[PDB]
């Protein structure tokens, strides 16, 4: 009824009085909690009062009036107080509320202590109460045995040991589940947490977990391991497979490998696996020239050309001298990287005369595209070209330096070592431009195939060459000692870097070195942030610049919002544009992996009184998506690639063809226009060589290695990023800058490849799957799923998608242990009954190798 | 509880998605008040 | 007809097909349409008889049938959950006294509807698909007992349903769970108002305004309504005046101004009494007495002079109106007040008048306890003035000044303080359209 | 930025040579209008591309 | 600008030197440099601030008459342009701010000083 009786009762002597006060008081306190309100405070001395017991009653019974209070942390206090009084079980929305109330407030808590200790739940710093309950709730989350519910709480509970037990309990190997429901959450966890170390603690116990192997999948564990970079585990695996050892199992194993180690971190392994003794495949699938040959094979066969349309453009015009007569040197380069013809090359001889000593150069540069992958020939390709046998101009003799490593970016080395001998014999001297590009094309050429690969003497020989501020040669340098040490790199280059660029006296030999930084400082994060903030504190652009490179290359993929919200205003806010463009543009890396708001973000600066803006926006969105879809991104850049200046949509041009390889033909009918586009401006004389030049660049582009090959970053594939599919753009983004560049760009291009291979010794038997898509492999340059046999599998077109609408045949030889792993391009059908029909087919390889 | 772990996380994202923007029109305020000037 | 009868709720249930889909904005202010649309089919013949067919079947709606109670016999999962909800929702509308009397009946049945598959899940599902009102509206009615012996026991239901609306305090969980709330409160307002010592309204205060945007203005305004009638007794005159000025003043209501609003208007005419202010009723001529102001108007026409006995005839007269409206509580004070008002007017106006000659509206009244009645009036300034009786002077001040003080720019600082009124509003709506547009 | 670039818009508009007004006297089939400036004398002249 | 009108080849422009009879404008691409240093002593355009500013042009009273007519004829401007609500610039709802606007800050800063 009315508690002012209960009022009355609660001072009213008689503790067996107040004991009943308080339990007649809590039945009713639902609606007088509020004539209750009031003597709280008597109420809290009540639950003050060891003497009488009950006033827990009291307590909770506050509780129950502090919910009616709003107030929680009281509650929950003094449900913490009651225990009694409170049972979780008892349900009341009010307790299912504090019980929630209280679940929560643990998670800070244990966040807090997650903070200072990553055991800190092993231990008594929360609440036991709480963490009882909260674990209780655990319980109940176990109760609920859908533990993704119990998960993502010791997600942020950071209880492992929650974690670990709920699956070990729960590992019954739900077979494939018990090992996706770690997925689920590891996944996820990739996607979750902030410590990694966290999530690191994660990958190995889900790896042990899968180790416990009822066949764990290994690509799993490879992108986990690959996460992790721990060789180790992959040995460990490698033992475990060389326990299990068997050809498409360490194939794929090494497949799953080749596709995600860094080559860094991979040599490793190499190094161990060769030490632990082995299987040479995997030290041949270490190769990967088997797809440099199944890809030139795949480009070679799958090779879709028009060079007439490429040349109707190359006849479109010769001009602005070189400069458009450059982007041609490129585009056709695209359709023919890593597929080895001269087919306009020779088109033109005076094509030369039209080339400038930098296109002379830079068409030199153009082979080891088109020879891309040829871990021979493109050497002897470049051999006539070479120094020593001469050239018409030294830096056509310079191309070849460059234009080597192209194919052999990493494996090149010795050459590229042999050639910085020659660097380091032209280094402290020799500043003849036609050294200084012999110099600066070897310079650049070193650290290509010195990327990743950190040899001091890379920076370091060209440290000087660097420091022999040739703003040919030197910039190379800026590059090729970033490339090195790409990286965490070191902090000495990065002061000397940073030193020399304010140091060295050049803007562009200034300008590279923010990159080497960027480059140096990679995946850093945090850590470049001081030279962030260095550069960021930069008066000029160019430390700025790179800075955000930097944050780039230090958060490129996982956005770090801050970093992204800093490097927003940074660039919102700076003077210089391009640093604004630049740092735009650098946001599609800390954003790469959502370009989800990319667009939504861009529309922003879709819209700007300024260009660059509007230019650095292109790229950032076209990166995000240019193995990706959304014609809404696309669509944005539209108006944008009508924005008045050619230079921005010559971007826009690009920026989008960069999004629409493969995507084509009604599937994508835009594309036509969006190639008629080029070809319109291509046709327009009044468009420019910065507009025809893109987009005779975003067709051949979109035509690249014969249209047949793809872009590809934080590979969905592997799920595993791509420093190498990052750098083309990067190294691409200054050019009309430093116009000898973009032949960076053939990094990401990837096969589309689907070709039999095997689980063992290529045989390469090849089938058509045939499951059913939507045909866009139908949907593709001229000159969804019924599980329905699909027409025809074998390479080409294929999409990563419409690879994923089709499976295998099992009836034939070979089958795969991964039930169709949905990747065109990684191809092996795994080996299953040799020696026998599914016939043979061979390749230039086989041919060679 | 859980796909919100999926679901619900994703949208502090938003919550930042939102946040950037005033900061950008700040900015962009300037920009005018600044470029405003000299018209 | 019964067809038509059903189609249209075939719309509803249509439109409650959007909200089932995840849209109630549609369905929702379309139920809300609804409900103003529901009068003209109403009653539940065929409608029902045709609905029980139409949707699906369910024991409930069996026992639903209960609250029917009829012959029909005749021949003739999913789409049949929330719809018989949203029946069930309209079965509270079958209950206005539209298609009912006795909602006794109704009350069990409320909560047979209101508590079981209900009053469960709905947390943010449900958008004040519950009507309180109409859940109590029933009990409204009800409670011009008098016979129920109140209840059940005293009156437990009405305590229960307190509770149980406090059950739904609970419930209000703000996860959206408020839009109904207050009137929970409002009705525990006018159970108060029935009964009980609002004061626990600085609970129900402290909790929160209905918050926020979606509901009825009305019933934010009645919230403000009892909510004035807090500080009617609470004997805060703006505020609660202030609580009809933001009742009152956008709170959409035309039928339900006719004899619902007059009530509002009467306390707000009230308001201006416990300040004396008397605006003209003028205007209060109209929309008013007939049934509602001229007791305050006699009251204003007393108050106008304040004359205790003239004053009191009204009161006199119409003490069972006030009464009525218990605004009896009321006047009883202003008595006074407005003798000490006229005291204050056309009187203070030299720096005295004497002692006697103000004791003169006394010798007129009273003497010496003038001396009171003077500090009774000085006490609480509302005038401003002096005495010595030492003197023998009522010593009547000036109660002059300029804005040389800052108390103009204390309303500009108040107008300052608004200049984000409809400033930050502009903002606060920018929005709608803009951003709409842009999907 | 609606203002913003639209009002910097003007300024580069704002800067002119200036557009010839001009009395057209004829053309030819040369695509040089054959033209009186205003205030100076004949001028046969191309035109604009789009004319 | 500056002009040299010839090239090496270009940026390497090319043909027309080879093909001789080079003319044209042909510019070059400037820039320029200096510093933050002098930058600051440049800004320093615009003892000093106290002296210089708030307190040198506090003076806004002796125009207080102004201050008022100058908002007092922003009031006028108004009912004017409102009006027209009963097309293109001049609007109804435009100046108004803009007007009424200008004399609302400049009118606050004097406060500082008293």
């Amino acid at each position: 009824t009315t508690a002012a009786p209960l009022l009355a009762l609660l001072r009213e002597n008689q503790d067996s009085v107040k004991t009943y006060a308080l339990e007649s008081i809590n039945n009713v306190v639902d609606q007088l909690w509020s004539e209750i309100s009031n003597e709280l405070p008597d109420i809290e001395a009540l639950y003050d009062d060891d003497t009488f017991s009950d006033r827990e009653m009291a307590a909770l019974i506050a509780s129950k009036v502090y919910y009616n209070l709003g107030e929680y942390e009281s509650a929950v206090k003094y449900a913490l107080a009651a225990k009694d009084r409170f049972d979780i079980d008892e349900k009341s929305q009010f307790v299912e509320t504090i019980v929630s109330k209280s679940i929560e407030m643990y998670v800070q808590e244990a966040s807090k202590q997650y903070t200072k200790d990553e055991q800190f739940y092993t231990k008594d710093i929360i609440d036991p109460k709480l963490t009882s309950i909260f674990e209780r709730m655990i319980e109940k989350c176990l109760k609920a045995s859908e533990l993704k519910l119990a998960l993502g709480i010791a997600l942020e509970g950071y209880r492992l040991d929650i974690i670990e037990s709920a699956l070990k309990s729960k590992l019954d190997q739900s077979t494939s589940e018990n090992v996706k429901i770690i997925n689920y959450l590891l996944t996820l966890a990739i996607t979750t947490v902030t410590n990694s170390k966290f999530r690191s603690s994660i990958l190995r116990k889900s790896f042990d977990f899968l180790m416990n192997m009822p066949n764990c999948d290994y690509l799993t564990l490879n992108k986990v391991v690959v996460n992790l970079n721990d060789a180790g585990l992959a040995l460990q695996l490698f033992k475990k497979l060389k326990e299990e050892n068997d050809e498409g199992l360490s194939a794929q194993i090494a497949f799953d490998l080749v596709s995600s180690a860094s080559q860094q971190l991979l040599e490793i392994l190499v190094t161990e696996l060769t030490a632990q003794g082995y299987d040479p495949a995997l030290l041949n699938i270490l190769s990967g020239l088997p797809t440099c040959d199944y890809y030139n094979t795949f480009l070679l066969n799958n090779k879709n050309i028009d060079i007439g349309l490429l040349n109707k453009s190359k006849s479109s015009l010769d001009g602005k001298f070189s400069l458009f007569h450059t982007a041609v040197s490129v585009a056709n380069g695209f359709m023919h990287a890593g597929t080895t013809d001269n087919s306009f090359i020779k088109a033109n001889l005076p094509w030369l005369g039209k080339a400038q000593n930098w296109a002379k150069f830079t068409a030199t540069a153009s082979l080891g595209v088109i020879h891309k992958g040829n871990l021979l020939e493109g050497k002897k390709v470049m051999a006539p070209y070479l120094p020593g046998s001469r050239a018409s101009s030294r830096f056509i003799k310079g191309g070849s330096l460059y234009g080597l490593g192209l194919i052999y970016a990493g494996f090149g080395r010795d050459t590229t070592d042999y050639l910085k001998n020659i660097i380091v014999e032209n280094s402290g001297t020799s500043g003849d431009e036609d050294v200084d590009v012999l110099l600066h094309g070897a310079s650049l050429g070193i650290g290509l195939a010195a990327m990743g690969s950190a040899n001091i003497e890379v920076y370091e020989a060209l440290k000087e060459v660097l420091y022999n501020d040739s703003a040919t040669s030197g910039e190379a340098a800026a590059l090729g000692m970033g490339l090195c040490m790409l990286g965490t790199g070191k902090p000495e280059a990065i002061h000397d870097m940073f030193t020399y660029s304010q140091e060295t006296q050049h803007g562009n030999i200034t300008r590279g070195l923010a990159v080497g930084l960027a480059l140096i400082n990679y995946g850093r994060q945090e850590l470049a942030d001081d030279l962030i903030t260095k550069m960021l504190a930069s008066d000029e652009s160019l430390l700025r610049y790179g800075g955000a490179f930097t944050i780039a290359l230090a958060y490129a993929g996982t956005g770090n919002n801050s970093a992204v919200k800093r490097l927003l205003h940074v660039a919102v806010s700076d003077s210089n544009d391009d640093v604004r463009r630049a740092a735009v543009i650098a946001l599609g890396f800390v954003l790469l992996r959502d370009y989800t708001t990319v667009p939504r973000i861009v529309q922003l600066l879709s819209k700007s009184h300024n260009a660059h803006v509007r230019c650095g926006t292109a790229f950032a969105l076209g990166i995000a998506c240019a193995g990706k879809g959304l014609q809404s991104a696309i669509d944005v850049l539209d108006p944008l690639t009508k924005d008045p200046v050619d230079f921005v949509r010559q971007a826009a041009m690009i920026a989008l063809s960069m999004i629409l390889i493969q995507q084509t033909e009604k599937l994508n009918p835009q594309v036509a226009d969006i190639n008629k586009n080029f070809l319109s401006v291509i046709t327009n004389k009044h468009q420019e060589g910065l507009a025809k030049f893109g987009a005779c660049v975003a067709q051949g582009i979109m035509n690249a290695g014969g249209r047949n090959v793809t872009i590809q970053l934080e590979n969905a594939d592997t799920g595993t990023l791509d420093t190498k599919s990052v750098v083309g753009l990067v190294m691409f983004s200054q050019f009309w800058y430093w116009f000898p560049l973009a032949h960076f760009l053939s990094l990401s291009f990837t096969p589309t490849t689907v070709i039999g291979i095997r689980g063992s010794d290529q045989a390469i038997p090849k089938f058509q799957m045939n499951c059913y898509a939507k045909e866009d492999a139908f949907s593709y340059p001229r000159m969804k799923y019924s599980s329905k046999p699909y027409k025809v599998d074998n390479m080409t077109r294929i999409l990563p998608q419409q690879s994923r609408y089709i499976s295998f045949i099992k009836d034939d030889r070979f089958v795969p242990v991964r039930k169709f792993k949905g990747n065109n391009g990684v191809v092996v059908l795994r080996d299953r009954e040799p020696k026998e029909p599914v016939a043979l087919i061979e390749t230039v390889r086989q041919m060679k190798d | 509880y859980f796909k919100l772990k999926k679901l619900e996380k994703e949208y502090e994202l938003l919550t930042l998605q939102e946040d950037y923007i005033k900061d950008e029109q700040r900015h962009l305020k300037r920009e005018l008040k600044r470029a405003q000037e000299e018209v | 007809m019964a067809s038509t009868a059903v189609m249209m709720d075939v719309d509803s249930s249509g439109v409650n097909d959007l909200h089932h889909s995840e849209k109630k904005y549609a369905e929702e202010d379309q139920v809300q349409e609804l409900l103003k649309v529901l009068n003209e089919i109403s009653k539940t013949t065929l409608t029902l008889d045709p609905r029980y067919i139409w949707r699906s079947l369910k024991d409930l709606s069996s026992l639903r049938n209960q609250e029917l109670l009829n012959a029909e016999t005749l021949c003739f999962k999913t789409i049949e959950v929330t719809a018989e909800i949203n029946c069930f929702m309209h079965l509270l509308v079958q209950l206005f006294l539209w298609d009912s009397k006795e909602l006794e009946q109704l009350v069990e049945f409320n909560r047979k509807v209101v508590i079981p598959n209900l009053l469960c899940y709905y947390n943010l599902r449900s958008l004040n698909l519950i009507n309180a009102k109409l859940w109590f509206y029933i009990y409204l009615s009800h409670e011009t007992l008098a016979r129920s012996s109140e209840e059940i026991n005293s009156d437990n239901q009405n305590i229960i349903l307190r509770s149980t609306m406090m059950k739904f305090l609970k419930i209000a969980s703000l996860k959206h769970d408020n839009e109904t709330k207050a009137m929970l409160i409002n009705l525990i307002l006018r159970d108060f108002l029935n009964n009980g010592e609002v004061d626990s309204a600085s609970d129900f205060i402290s909790k929160l305004e209905y918050p926020h945007t979606d509901v009825s203005s009305s019933l934010e305004a009645r919230y403000f309504f009892y909510l004035s009638k807090i500080n009617a007794i609470q004997l805060d005159y703006s505020t609660a005046n202030e609580y009809i000025i933001a009742a009152i003043r956008k709170a959409p209501h035309n039928s339900k101004s006719l004899g619902f609003l007059q009530q509002s208007n009467k306390l707000h005419c009230c308001i201006q009494l416990l300040m004396g202010d008397i605006p003209e009723l003028s205007f209060f001529h109209q929309s008013n007495m007939q049934k509602s102001l001229l007791p305050y108007y006699h009251l204003t026409k007393a108050v106008k002079l304040g004359d205790l006995k003239k004053f009191t005839s009204t009161i006199t007269k119409y003490k069972q109106l006030l009464l009525k409206d218990d605004t009896y509580q009321l006047c009883v004070r202003l008595r006074s007040n407005v003798i000490k008002t006229g005291i204050r007017i056309i009187s203070l106006t030299y720096k005295k008048i004497s002692l006697r000659d103000i004791c003169l509206k006394l010798n007129l009244d009273s003497e010496q306890t003038v001396e009171y009645m003077v500090s009774r009036a000085i006490r609480d300034g509302v005038i401003e003035a002096k005495i010595n009786h030492e003197d023998g002077f009522i010593e009547t001040t000036e109660l002059l000044n300029i804005y040389d003080s800052e108390d103009p720019q204390q309303v500009f600082d108040e107008r300052i303080k608004f200049a984000n009124q409809l400033h930050d509003e502009y903002l606060v709506s920018m929005r709608y359209p803009e951003d709409k547009k842009t999907q | 930025n609606d203002k913003v670039r639209f009002i910097k818009d003007e300024l580069r508009l704002l800067q002119e040579p200036g557009s010839y007004v001009g009395e057209v006297i004829k053309i030819v089939s040369d695509k040089k209008v054959l033209v009186k400036v205003q205030p100076e004398g004949k001028y046969i002249v191309d035109v604009a591309k789009d004319i | 600008d500056a002009f040299r009108l010839i090239d090496t080849g270009a940026l390497i422009n090319i043909q027309a030197l080879i093909h001789g009879l080079n003319r044209h404008y042909y510019s070059l691409n400037i820039d320029y440099h200096k510093t933050a240093k002098e930058t600051k002593m440049l800004m320093n355009l615009h003892y000093e601030e106290k002296e210089e500013s708030n307190l040198a042009a506090t003076k806004s009273m002796v125009k207080i008459a102004e201050q008022y007519s100058k908002r007092i004829e922003e009031e006028k401007e108004l009912t004017e342009e409102e009006l027209k609500t009963r097309v293109g610039r001049q609007d109804p709802k435009k100046h108004l701010s803009e007007t009424a606007d200008e004399t609302l800050e400049n009118n606050i800063v004097s406060v500082l000083t008293a």
